[PDB]
RNA sequence: GGGCCGGGCGCGGUGGCGCGCGCCUGUAGUCCCAGCUACUCGGGAGGCUC
């Protein structure tokens, strides 16, 4: 089942502040049949996504701020 | 394979896709407890694998998947 | 841009006053036609150019010598 | 020498071809250093100096070269 | 209506384009502005030439 690319984008930034204590977040992409999935789970929780041109802006900038915000652990 | 420097793996993984864009698929592993990235691309036949815990990364992965979105669009 | 004998020369100062801190301030000249000489000035961002005739050359050398070698006080 | 010598041959270009040749002038205050070139897109002879006593005479082969292009 | 008003190497920027910094080097023959919003595609003003 998709979510709105909105909503994905919530439920995922709220995955990562679930797995952050202890966990592990998974996302992956793959092309859609032009769009692209993408998809993202922390195991058990299961999200995702179709990513059009229609959308690709809004979202990549925002995919792209999630990403980079919430992966703050490393050297 | 893995690979030890993000240069190789990225087009490795870009030439990759490119000569199947329907079968390959593109994961990422975070764990923030452990520190480290975990890229990966597969083609379920063929693998290539990346790890990080290096933060100077995670930048050049959002980007490579800001990439893949790309090409997967057009 | 071409100028006109004056204009070239404050310009030019400038040229050495945007490049004392850093960058390179070239200068070319040649004899032109199509008598007459070009002359060229460029800092890599900005280009400045005017043709200087035999009429001027006296006056316009007086001033020219004395900003070669006022603004290019810098070496060892 | 050096200088004395470099002159006559840029001298020898602009009067072979005074028509084909160019000269360079690249002054790079920083780094501090000066640097005359002149070319005709066929034989490059350039000297390059740091020295400060060498501005003078670098200016003047300039101004000179210039008048033999009004004259 | 179409072509052109500079080229080269390195670093930086962006999904990408325009773009920023450093160095090198041309012609008789370029200026201004930040923009475009999935796009090998931002906008204005001059000049040259079919």
């Amino acid at each position: 089942v998709l979510l709105e690319s909105e909503q994905f984008l919530t439920e995922l930034t709220r995955l990562f502040q679930k797995c952050r204590t202890s966990g592990s977040v998974y996302i992956t992409l793959k092309k859609y049949d032009n769009k692209c999935l993408l998809r993202a789970t922390d195991g058990k929780k299961k999200i995702s996504t179709v990513v059009s041109s229609k959308e690709v802006n809004k979202f990549q900038m925002a995919y792209s701020n999630l990403l980079r915000a919430n992966m703050d652990g490393l050297k | 394979p893995q690979y030890q420097t993000w240069e190789e793996f990225s087009r490795a993984a870009e030439k990759l896709y490119l000569a199947d864009p329907m079968k390959a698929r593109v994961v990422l592993k975070y764990r923030h407890s452990d520190g480290n990235l975990c890229v990966k691309v597969t083609d379920d036949l063929v693998c290539l694998v990346y790890k990080t815990d290096q933060a100077q990364d995670v930048k050049k992965i959002e980007k490579f998947h800001s990439q893949l979105m790309r090409l997967m669009v057009a």
